[PDB]
RNA sequence: UUACGGCGGCCACAGCGGCAGGGAAACGCCCGGUCCCAUUCCGAACCCGGAAGCUAAGCCUGCCAGCGCCGAUGAUACUGCCCCUCCGGGUGGAAAAGUAGGACACCGCCGAACA
RNA sequence: CUCGAUGUCGGCUCGUCGCAUCCUGGGGCUGGAGCAGGUCCCAAGGGUUGGGCUGUUCGCCCAUUAAAGCGGCACGCGAGC
RNA sequence: UGCCUCCUAAAAUGUAACGGAGGCGCCCAAAGGUUCCCUCAACCUGGACGGCAAUCAGGUGGCGAGUGUAAAUGCACAAG
RNA sequence: CCUUGAAAGAGUGCGUAAUAGCUCACUGGUCAAGUGAUUGUGCGCCGAUAAUGUAGCGGGGCUCAAGCACACCGCCGAAGC
RNA sequence: GUUGCGUGGUUCACCGCGGAGGUAGAGCUACUGGAUGGCCGAUGGGUUACUGACGUCAGCCAAACUCCGAAUGCCGUGGUGUAAAGCGUGGCAGUGAGACGGCGGGGGAUAAGCUCCGUACGUCGAAAGGGAAACAGCCCAGAUCGCCGGC
């Protein structure tokens, strides 16, 4: 026993109604645990950004929780 | 009693605060023993209860444990230092509430009946008194 | 054992509030 | 045949069911076919004792501060140290 | 509808919270006094001092 | 506007299942493999030319709580902050399970007969 | 706590205290006939040996005795040996 | 003794122990890219070898298979 | 298991090795007002038990409370105000 | 921490609004495991009184189980309040052995005046004064100085 990895600081970083730029990464995960929607796009490493200026949204789309920029 | 399988062998100790939510009832026998303290009850503890209580009433009737000793408990050699890795499995104890009833009994007898419960609840280490189905 | 004892109950006042250092 | 004297819980809560307890009552809701519950009060010692001599389905002849309407016990919650009665769930019966 | 309160115990001791909701209500020292408007702002406040003040309704 | 064929919204209160009724246009079932196209073999499928026959199926309409799903109120568990020596109490939140009940979907666009 | 020092076993000498009593004192019960016992209760006034072996404490043994008690005091006591 | 995954860890992040469990120091020229298509495991019935379990057929089955490799989070809309 | 049925055991407890004896489970009338069981509780009793000297209210003392619960009325009290 | 120069409410508190959660609890025929008593009976046993699988009927358990699921805490935003909040950039630091107490945990025997974490939790450290007999860390309360004033 005794081994551990590091921490990698995942989870949520702009909450709903936050306003913010082209870019911006919002969520840090394994896997899709949440989906891209309008305006977000993925990454390498499932890293849900921002494609557009705008202000974030949650939401169902029939099952998968979803992350959408509206602007 | 003990189990035939676990899939962690060193667990942290069961929490002892809360009163008991489920079991709080006599539902197979008509006779109960209903616990008063939290205590981590032993199944050299449960052997020695039904063991007085079979050998009291020595015929008839019938006996029910609703409890097993499930959650183990460690302790590490005699003479050793602080701190060196968690001991080794020793004892198999099984978490007890305030509410929960222990044994379950059913007797033709309610005198005898009684007085076997009560030779059980002597031999454990929790204040139990006994209650009926109504 | 008895002068721990001791030490230990006097932490029951209505000054202390029931708390008492060591 | 079972006749009860219950009010309406003026205050219902955590509070309310402790002080209503503790001063000798029963707190209990009244639902039933016509989609409608109501919070009632149920003095405890002839409650228990209604209960003990005509059994749990014994029919309650209950009647509300100022109208009368029978009606059956539903479920009760009793605690399982003190083994008496906390709360009365009482379901409104079309004879 | 203004509400007078007085601090009646010490800020030593007090938590965070308490010590900045004191000050907001804008309170120094024991037995000081405030008048406010009563609104949700105001009670909220009085809720988590509750016990370092006294509030009775005063014109 | 009636009731049909699509496209969507939503993803079970909408599902699964059972029971009945329909083939105007349509949607399908269906006839063959000459042409495009295809079978890790098979025109089964896909694709191609059609209407000999038909609602038996799919599909649509209505009725079923059957399985499944939604689900209060009250009470309790738990809990933030105070009181309190623990016991417990005040004050503010408040479940899960269960019960009463709900429910055999709802909404928008286009097209055909009818309007 | 003590590292700009708190001397560590056993023995000798001197003690003092507790009682969870070894003898002597007073009792209950007894699977106590008597003599002797067992067990339990009260009781700390006094008393509680000399040697062999071992650095020993402890332990075994010899000969007695009414008896050869159990512990605390820096495992009492080296500015006393 | 470096790196990865879980629990401890107290519903953001982070959080110790000579605390509790495992992995890595690679592999694939396709196991990469793209286009198109399909749905598994298990169970039931029937069928020479063939039997509990080989391939075949028909039902039931919405994820209980599978993922190059530990675990976690995902993937049936498939990432299979 | 039944039976003279006043009432009632091939036995309730010491007790004979056995047979006996011993009381009791039950009834008649004598007397005449309450008698038992059990539950939850407030405050109390035991269990209780080390070594310099009372030494487990800080002391004197306290139940004629100066102890405990509930309700109420004053006052004292800091470098706080 | 202090201080110079910039910025000026951006900090913090309460109220409202928009968000992610998987702890407490609870549940488990919602999975993975454990597990009590029946019914049925898979296999094994010499026609089976012996093991009694799977389901099913009731009752259960879990840090590495979750069909569920708080209270708090966290992010953003609109108002209200609040002098000695906050942010940037320079000068000068000290600190990097902490302790006890409350709550939540690990190690330990759920012992330690034991040990290791968390806690816009407290006090001491660096805090005098009153209370707790005495009594760093407990309760009350933060000493500018004087008074033979009061609460
Ligand atoms: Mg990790
Ligand atoms: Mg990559
Ligand atoms: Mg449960
Ligand atoms: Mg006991
Ligand atoms: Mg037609
Ligand atoms: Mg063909
Ligand atoms: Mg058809
Ligand atoms: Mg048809
Ligand atoms: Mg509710
Ligand atoms: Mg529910
Ligand atoms: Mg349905
Ligand atoms: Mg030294
Ligand atoms: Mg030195
Ligand atoms: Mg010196
Ligand atoms: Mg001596
Ligand atoms: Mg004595
Ligand atoms: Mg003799
Ligand atoms: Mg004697
Ligand atoms: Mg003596
Ligand atoms: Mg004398
Ligand atoms: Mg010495
Ligand atoms: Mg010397
Ligand atoms: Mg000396
Ligand atoms: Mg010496
Ligand atoms: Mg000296
Ligand atoms: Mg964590
Ligand atoms: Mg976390
Ligand atoms: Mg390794
Ligand atoms: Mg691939
Ligand atoms: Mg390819
Ligand atoms: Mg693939
Ligand atoms: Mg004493
Ligand atoms: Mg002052
Ligand atoms: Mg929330
Ligand atoms: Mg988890
Ligand atoms: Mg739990
Ligand atoms: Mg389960
Ligand atoms: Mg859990
Ligand atoms: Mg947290
Ligand atoms: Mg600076
Ligand atoms: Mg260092
Ligand atoms: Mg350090
Ligand atoms: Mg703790
Ligand atoms: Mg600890
Ligand atoms: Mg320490
Ligand atoms: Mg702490
Ligand atoms: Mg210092
Ligand atoms: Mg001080
Ligand atoms: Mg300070
Ligand atoms: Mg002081
Ligand atoms: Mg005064």
């Amino acid at each position: 026993n005794g081994r551990d990895s590091a921490a990698q600081r995942l989870g949520v970083k702009r909450y709903g109604g936050q306003v913010v730029k082209a870019g911006e990464i919002l969520v840090r995960q394994r896997g899709t645990k949440f989906h891209p929607g309008v305006n977000v796009g993925r990454g390498g490493d499932d890293t849900l950004f921002a494609k557009t200026a705008g202000a974030v949204e949650f939401g169902i789309k029939r099952g998968r929780k979803t992350v959408s920029i509206v602007g | 009693l003990i189990p035939r399988k676990v899939k962690h062998r060193k667990q942290h100790h069961p929490r002892q605060r809360g009163i008991a939510s489920g079991g709080t009832t006599v539902n197979f026998g008509d006779y109960g023993i209903q616990a008063l303290e939290h205590a981590y009850v032993t199944n050299r503890q449960i052997e020695s209860a039904r063991i007085a209580i079979n050998r009291h009433i020595k015929r008839g009737g019938k006996v029910w444990i609703n409890i097993f000793p499930d959650r183990p408990l460690t302790k590490k050699p005699a003479e050793t230092r602080m701190g060196s890795g968690k001991g080794s499995p020793e004892w198999w104890v099984a978490n007890v509430k305030p509410g929960r009833v222990l044994f379950e009994l059913s007797y033709p007898n309610e005198g005898v009946a009684r007085a076997a419960l009560t030779r059980a609840i002597h031999k454990l280490p929790i204040k139990a008194r006994i209650i009926t189905r109504e | 054992a008895k002068r721990g004892r001791k030490k230990r109950d006097r932490k029951y006042s209505k000054a202390n509030h029931g708390k008492r250092p060591n | 045949s079972n006749q009860l004297r219950v009010t309406v819980r003026t205050e219902t809560g955590k509070g309310a069911s402790r002080r209503a307890r503790r001063a000798g009552k029963i707190p209990a809701v009244l639902y039933g076919h016509g989609a409608e519950p109501q919070h009632l009060e149920l003095p405890g010692h002839d409650y228990a004792a209604v209960l003990r001599h005509s059994g749990t389905n014994a029919v309650l002849t209950l009647d509300i501060a100022g109208k009368e309407q029978l009606a059956l016990t539903k479920a009760l919650h009793i605690h399982p140290i003190r083994r008496t009665i906390q709360h009365a769930d009482l379901l409104v019966v079309r004879r | 509808s203004q509400l007078k309160i007085t601090q009646v115990r010490s800020t030593i001791g007090a938590r965070w919270k308490q010590r900045e909701s004191l000050r907001t209500l804008g309170l120094r020292r024991i037995r000081h006094s405030v008048i406010r408007e009563d609104n949700a702002a105001t009670r909220g406040l009085i809720a988590v001092v509750r016990h370092l003040v006294e509030v009775e309704p005063a014109q």
